Parts: structure tokens; C-alpha cells; sequence
């Protein structure tokens, strides 16, 4: 009876009853910044609630043949909510995640996701074909926002590093016989206590199907997928005007 | 000690001389407790009782459980054996198996092993059932000692063979056997062969004959030199005593064809039940 | 949750997720042979490890019309690994068994079988069918080896005794809405503490569908049986040269 | 494991393994009279047995299109049993009861039943249909019997009420991809401590499809719902001859 | 006695003179406690 599940964070609430686990990343909770590790001076806002909810993205469409989605965070949050204009009026902030994925199907259906979080997810390009380019990857490809990108090379995830061990990050499987959601709760992971929201990217998330959808003719072909991600401990400071990128 | 290693029943009997009581019940309603479903997959009987289905009374029963314990079951003469001197030389030789007669082979074969001491009682007439002055000699001979070859053979001195003298006007004679086995227990089934070697189809009788279980001849005569003008049948009759069971099986439901093996006729198979017309009209 | 079993003994190991009980026949385990039953004087050998493990045979085709199936123990083992080199090397033997049926199909299957352990399982004939022959069976029917052989009457088990009331000996079902396994341990019974193993029997495993097999015309027409055997408290006296049969 | 149940009353068991809970009416459970409340005289007859026990109903058929069906208590047994007949001989009754009513179906259909109780169930006409007549219910329909009646305009429960706030009064509901059973236990409820049977409903028991019926082509189409009724501290008083009505 | 089967509310009131008061809570995550899930 623990495949059944209630996330309420704010004012959100979510319910599975087909579940697995909740993974905590490196074994840690997210926190807020102790007076040991800051280095800034000023006094930082803490919303704590029009902040720290659930906040559900576009779906994607989970096709025969479809190759993997990946989200860049906090750019999916930029332009959100109050998380988003918190993120435009300030200059530093600092929180962490919890991540959920959603994808149901029926019993008589097959496949499975992989759904890994890899921190700085660093993209590379196909560098022309023959390798003689050094080209580099679009602003709309390294920080995709809210909707999203396709993985062109999931094989090697697009960065030269291959998908067989991923499981190496945090990471759960959506089996479709077995569950069909996924947990992942991420602590703050930097080399700095605080960094700016619109410059860099914490963490990628990657949503990959090892095991290709299958299912005979007649049953539903139209299964979506879902992430749902609310922050945990969302600290602003440096308060200036709006600055959106 | 240097290697780590190398270092190293369920139920049980109780007395029960009567039937058990019943207990007076009432209603119930609720969830969770459903004791008359059941599954029958996992090999166990069902454990329902009368209480939990519906609502008793209390039945103080004195119903005794003695005639149904096997030493009861078993402790009756059944015929075993019928042999004739019309074999016209005064004497015979029988070969000791009692799977003759189907009413005491299925009683037994309710069974797989049996270890009991018998008592055998010797009923001997003319044919007809009239009884003459005539004295006769009953002998057991084990397996290994030799046979009589005529009437007036030297084995009949039976200096070490067991041997009763009887006259046909007396009482019938009555002795007590042991358990003369050389495993613990007799088998009335035995899958597999007594020797080793190659099994060809023409030693195919091997198959199912236990050693262990074969007891020796029985012999008999008329006493005298000479030739006695009277025709013998002897009825042989034994009771099962101090008896011990192990295992038991399906009663058999075909009529028995030969003394040796589990046979059947394959052309009339008997169906066990009695048959009907319909399965909603009885 | 006690629907989940694993049996291991040996190197071997064998899982089940939709299982009943086990049946330990006449409520013994198996048990090493003591000294006050001992009758003969030569240490006995216990392998311990090479010749107490899981054993699987040769897997039926379980049919629509099929009758039913039998083996003869321990002869399915006489020649298998090395509890076959011991018991042909050796003149006396003993050991108890562990058996498991093995019998799987989907939810939109059904059909039941009776998994029986019957000891001193002789065999009869049809006495050539007017009852007037005394025939005898083959030695490739009382002895079929690890294939077994097939029942040819099975509703008077080949033996004049009626199928309706096996169910006195030590058994258990596979209905297949219901489990997918059947597990009976049998200690080791005869009237003797060691016997030959290459001459003697000691019990018959029965394998009959009672509930035909019955399904769809598009299901998997497949349904296949496997049988895995397990010797307990082997032990082997009266070594000599190695003899078959 | 609370959606197995067994009720036992009497020589009668009802097993159920798809279950709600059972809804005690009003949180009372049924009682005979005290010596408080009684007004009349002569002593009571109570026969515990052979009238406290379960007593099945004809049954109803579930279409595309049905409407819902209504029974009237204790008119439902007065012919049926002991019961019955200490109904007629006597002039005064009081019981309580436990109502179940059953509908099971396979994992491939969906529907939604009601199954309520509503005491002094009182039923109008359609006065014509312009309002003009003062027409009154026949005596076939306000006592239909163990057969019951079914509802003509369910959406005012043929009483000017509406459906959607029938669940004030104690019930259930029969979903059926959830449970194929609904039992509510019922106390004795009157202006006075005992009544006529032949004159006098305390309750009507309500079935109705709020979701209706639907399953694809090729499923089982004939859906039966079945009531089985048991009596639980029956008394009876004021002995005359049978009075059949 | 020589016949031994002759031998043989779920709620209550309390006193509500206002509403009910509202506590403070946080957040919570964690399965097996869904309080959100019904049964109808
Ligand atoms: C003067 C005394 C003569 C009486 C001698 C009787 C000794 C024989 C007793 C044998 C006891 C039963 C042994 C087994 C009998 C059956 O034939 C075997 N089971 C054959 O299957």
C-alpha cells in the first residue's frame, strides 16, 4: 500500500495510486542557505508559498517512434507564475526541485521511460557531420523554456555521453505495466550558494524511451506525457528592475 | 575451527473417544472475516464448521469412535484361500498368496503397507459338506525347505517344520502367525522389478512381484499309505491382529482379473457412480 | 502476500509470484536415515550440495484433448548430473523430493489440473482388452525416464483405481485463474531404509487435467508444463562399479 | 481486506469478495421493544429462526434504457415463508432489516447504480398530465409485492423529490468497476412501537442506473440485479385468524 | 440450565456553540497517506 501517493506542496495537490518510490537526489533535502556558506550581504525574500507549488508544463505526445524530450531548469519557471517575475526582478536566487512525470496507459499496452535528472547538462552538436565545424548549439536549443526540446542523437543524449549509463544520475523508470508516474526530489547543486536564474542552468531533466510504445490496433495511440515540478525552498536577492533575459 | 561451515513434524496425536460437540451460535455481520470461502488449490480440506455457517444449538454427542479404528476393521475372518484333493495322489502343494478372493484384497489394498500378526482357522468337509473319520497333516513349509514329492515323502517327518495332525470330524484347527517379513511391513504394491539385468519383454512378469511378501507352500495329505477314497476341501480363513497402516489409497472400483497385478479389463470400464437421465431431475 | 514464495537449496533458485501453499506430504520433511533405523554397517556418502538441487526435466504441450501425464521417481533422475553418477556407482540410496509444477497462461485462460504424489504407483494393462490376456506393461512404461510417458485411461489411472478420490493422497491444484505452481514435498517412505534406485520405485508424480484447457481463437494456443525437481536428504551406500540398469 | 464480508442469520449466508462497507441506517442498529416504549398488553411472539433469515426476490434485468425499480417493506415478504404467515395471523409487527441488493459485471463494462432507502415513500400521478385530475396511485403499484414496480419519471422518484438529493437518506452505490454489492442494515422507524403489516410501509428500497449501462458488442448482455432481504428482531402481536389483506 | 442457547449505537451528541477552528499546516510528502482519495 505504498503505491499510493500524495505530494500537497502550497496550494497543489497530487494523487497516484500506481506508484513506485520517491528518489531524494544524493540523498539530500533541499534547504535553505546557512550563514557558514553565503558570501552575499543582504537580506534575501523567502515567498514560501506563491512559490514553492506545483507547476504544471506542456504534454508531450508519446509517439511509435519518438526519439526523447529534455527541459532545462529553472528555465522552464522563468516566465511562470510569481516564481517567474521573482526570478526577473532579482539578480540571485536558489532552490530546489521536486520533479513529476505522468504517463498512464492501459493493460494492454507496453513500453518504457527512462526519466533521469543530469546535472549540468552541457549540449554538443553533430559539429557539421564530417566533424570539421565547430559549431555550437541556438539559444532556443540550449534553453528551450517551458515547451521543451526533441533529443536528435538520444544515444549518445546529444553531448557525446552514452544513454546506457545514465542510470548513474538520479533517476526511476516508468514501466507501463508497473506504475505510471515518477518522483525525483533535487537539492540545490552548485559550485556557488547563490546564481542568477536567467544565465545558467542547474540541472537538465531527460525523458527517454528505452523500451519502444507498443499496442495493437484499436486500443488508444494517443498517450501523453506530463511533467508536473514545484520549487522547495526558492531564495531570492538582488533586487533591481525586470530583466527577462 | 578453522572451517565455519561445517558446524552446522507438524502434527501430533490426540485421544479422541467421541464425536466432538457442537457449540451454540448466533448471528454475524461484518466484514473481513469470511470463514466460508475457501481454496481448495492449496491441498487442504476445508476448515468450515457448523457454527459459522449457520446458527446452532449445543449438542452434548456421545457417539463412540471405537469400530471405526482399523484394529475393529480389520479383526474378521475372510476366506483366503479353498483347496481340493479330488491332484489325485493324496497330497497338495499350495503356493502361500492370499490376493485370491476380492473381499479381503479390498480391504487391504485400502493400504499401501500392512504389519500385523495373523490367526488362521482351517475348515475342512467333503464336497458335498459331510464329514467322515479321516485324520489329516497340515504342514508349513518356508521358503527354502523342501516340498513333499508324493505322500509318503520323507519331508513329511517334520522334524523342524510346523505341523498340525487333524481329524475332519473334529473342531476346525486354529493357529497363530507372526509377522514373518524380512522388511517392516508387508506391501501390497511394489513398482519395480526384484532383480537386476535387462528387462525384455518376455521377463515382464518380474514386474510388481515383492519377495517380502512371498511366505512359503502349504501342504497337506491324508495321512496313511494308502490311497484314501474320500475327496477333501479345505477352506483356509485368517484374521488380521495387532495391526498397523501406513498410507492410504483409492479403493479399487474394476473387478479383479489376476492375482498378481492390478489388471483390468479394458473393454468394460465400470464408471464408479451410478448413472442418470438428467442433472436437475434425481 | 503469501501468494510470493522462493525455494532455494543447491546453486539454484526458484521464484513464483502467484503461488498457494506448500504441501509437505503426511506433514515430514525429509531426514537423513538415524541409527536405530540403520541396518547396514558401510558409511553412507553425502554430497550435500552436487546432489540437493533444483532439477528441471523435459516441458509437455498442454492440448485441448490431452489425457494426462506421468514420472517415476527417481528414476527421472538416473541418469541427470551427478545424483545420476551416485546412484549408478552406489547399490543403495535414499532421499526425499521436492517437486514443482510449473503451468502459466493469461487471465482470459482456464482449465485445472491435479499435481498427485502417489506411492507404489503399479501400473496395469487392459489384459488385452477382453480381459482374458495376462499381459504385462513394457519397461519404457513403468521406467519412462525424464520424458515420462502419457496416460492412456486416465479416469482409472491406468490402474483400476478411480481418479475421484486421489485426492486422498498428497496434492495440489493449478487452476490457472487462481495460481500458476504447485509445490509438494514427499520425505522418503518404504518399508526398507535404503533401496535400489535403478530397481525400485518409490512414488509416481500424476499431472492430469481434470478441467480441459479452453480459450479463444487468437490467444496463445501454447500452453506448455514444466516439471522441477528437487532431492533433499540424499544418500548413497554400497559403492561399486558403475552399473545403468 | 475489508472488501470481503459474510452475513449470517439464521440457515442463510450471503458471501461477497467485491464489497463497501455496510451502512448502519441513522447509526442504529435494530432492537426489540422495551418495556418503555411498548403500549400493548399481551405478550409477544418472537420466532428468532424462522423468520430472521435472508429471503431472495425475484430478479430485475439491467438494460441500456432502464429506469430503476422501487420495492415496499415488508410488503416484499408478506406471502413469502413464516414470516409471511405470522404477518396475517397476527395484527401487529415490528422488525427491522438488513437489505442487500447484488449486480456483478465484468471488468469490461461501467455503469453506476443508487441503491437507497427512503422511509414513508409516498408516490404521486401526473394528475392527468395538465394538473387538473386528482387522480390516486392503483393498489397494484403502491404494494406491488416481491416483483416490485418500476420507476415512470425517476428524475422526481414519481414523488415531486428530486434524484439528486435521495443521497440524504442512508444508501450505497453499486460501481461497477469498483464493487458488485451494497448493504444497508435498517432499524425499525415509526410514530408508534408497533403497526399492521398489510396496511402500513414503514420504507421503500430504490434501485436506479444514475450512469447508465454501456459495454461494446460481443460482452454479456443480459445484467441482473438480485435483492435479498433478511428480517433481524422480528415480534408479532394481537393473534387472530389470517387476514390475507 | 440443560439448554445452554436459551442462555443469550455508533455516535453521540456533544454541545457545538460556534464553527470549527482552522489549524496551520505545512507541506507533505510521502506515500501510504493519501487523505485526498475517496470512495463514494
Ligand atoms: C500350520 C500353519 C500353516 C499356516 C502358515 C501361514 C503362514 C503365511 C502367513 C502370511 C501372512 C501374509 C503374507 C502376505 C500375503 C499375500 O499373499 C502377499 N501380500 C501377496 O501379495
Amino acid at each position: 500500500s505504498d503505491r499510493v501517493a500524495q505530494l500537497t506542496i502550497g496550494n497543489s495537490t497530487i494523487t497516484t495510486q500506481e506508484a513506485a518510490n520517491i528518489v531524494i537526489a544524493y540523498g539530500e533535502w533541499p534547504e535553505y542557505c546557512p550563514d557558514t556558506d553565503a558570501t552575499a550581504v543582504d537580506k534575501p525574500t523567502r515567498p514560501d508559498v506563491s512559490v514553492n507549488r506545483f507547476f504544471t508544463l506542456d504534454t508531450k505526445s508519446w509517439a511509435k517512434d519518438s526519439k526523447g524530450w529534455y527541459w532545462k531548469f529553472p528555465d522552464v519557471l522563468t516566465e511562470v507564475g510569481v516564481f517567474g517575475q521573482n526570478a526577473q526582478f532579482h539578480y540571485l536566487y536558489r532552490s530546489g526541485f521536486c520533479v513529476h512525470v505522468q504517463c498512464n496507459a492501459s493493460k494492454f499496452h507496453q513500453g518504457a521511460l527512462l526519466v533521469a535528472v543530469l546535472p549540468e547538462y552541457v549540449l554538443g552538436t553533430i559539429a557539421g557531420g564530417t566533424g570539421n565545424e565547430n559549431s555550437h548549439p541556438p539559444y532556443a536549443t540550449t534553453q528551450p523554456g517551458q515547451v521543451g526540446a526533441v533529443l536528435t542523437h538520444p544515444y549518445v543524449l546529444d553531448a557525446g555521453i552514452p544513454l546506457s549509463q545514465l542510470t548513474v544520475c538520479p533517476h526511476q523508470w516508468i514501466n507501463l505495466r508497473t506504475n505510471n508516474c515518477a518522483t525525483i526530489i533535487v537539492p540545490y547543486m552548485n559550485t556557488v550558494p547563490f546564481d542568477s536564474a536567467l544565465n545558467h542552468c542547474n540541472f537538465g531533466l531527460l525523458v527517454i524511451p528505452v523500451v519502444p510504445l507498443d499496442f495493437n490496433a484499436g486500443a488508444t495511440s494517443e498517450i501523453p506525457i506530463t511533467v508536473t515540478i514545484a520549487p522547495m525552498c526558492a531564495e531570492f536577492a538582488g533586487l533591481r528592475q525586470a530583466v527577462k533575459q | 575451527d578453522p572451517i565455519a561451515d561445517m558446524i552446522d513434524s507438524l502434527t501430533a496425536l490426540q485421544v479422541l473417544p467421541t464425536a466432538a460437540n457442537t457449540e451454540a451460535s448466533s448471528h454475524r455481520l461484518g466484514t473481513g472475516v469470511v470463514p466460508a470461502l475457501q481454496a481448495a488449490e492449496t491441498g487442504a480440506s476445508s476448515n468450515a464448521s457448523d457454527k459459522n455457517l449457520i446458527e446452532t444449538r449445543c449438542v452434548l454427542n456421545h457417539h463412540s469412535t471405537q469400530e471405526t479404528a482399523i484394529g475393529n476393521f480389520f479383526s474378521r475372518a475372510g476366506l483366503v484361500s479353498i483347496i481340493t484333493m479330488p491332484n489325485t495322489d493324496g497330497y497338495v502343494n499350495w503356493d502361500i498368496d492370499l490376493m485370491g478372493y476380492a473381499q479381503l484384497r479390498r480391504k487391504c489394498e485400502l493400504f499401501t503397507y500392512m504389519r500385523f500378526d495373523a490367526e488362521f482357522t482351517f475348515v475342512v468337509a467333503k464336497p458335498n459338506g459331510v464329514l467322515v473319520p479321516q485324520l489329516l497333516q497340515y504342514m508349513y513349509v518356508p521358503p527354502g525347505a523342501p516340498k513333499p514329492t508324493s505322500r509318503d515323502s520323507f519331508a513329511w517327518q517334520t522334524a523342524t517344520n510346523p505341523s498340525v495332525f487333524v481329524k475332519m470330524t473334529d473342531p476346525p484347527a486354529q493357529v497363530s502367525v507372526p509377522f514373518m517379513s524380512p522388511a517392516s511391513a508387508y506391501q501390497w504394491f511394489y513398482d519395480g522389478y526384484p532383480t537386476f539385468g535387462e528387462h525384455l519383454q518376455a521377463n515382464d512378469l518380474d514386474y510388481g512381484q515383492c519377495p517380502n511378501n512371498m511366505m512359503g507352500t502349504f501342504s497337506i495329505r491324508t495321512v496313511g499309505t494308502e490311497k484314501s477314497p474320500h475327496s477333501i476341501t479345505l477352506r483356509v480363513y485368517m484374521r488380521i491382529k495387532h495391526v498397523r497402516a501406513w498410507i492410504p489409497r483409492p479403493l479399487r472400483n474394476q473387478p479383479y482379473l489376476f492375482k498378481t497385478n492390478p489388471n483390468y479389463k479394458g473393454n468394460d470400464i465400470k464408471c464408479t457412480s451410478t448413472s442418470r437421465d438428467k442433472i436437475t431431475t434425481l
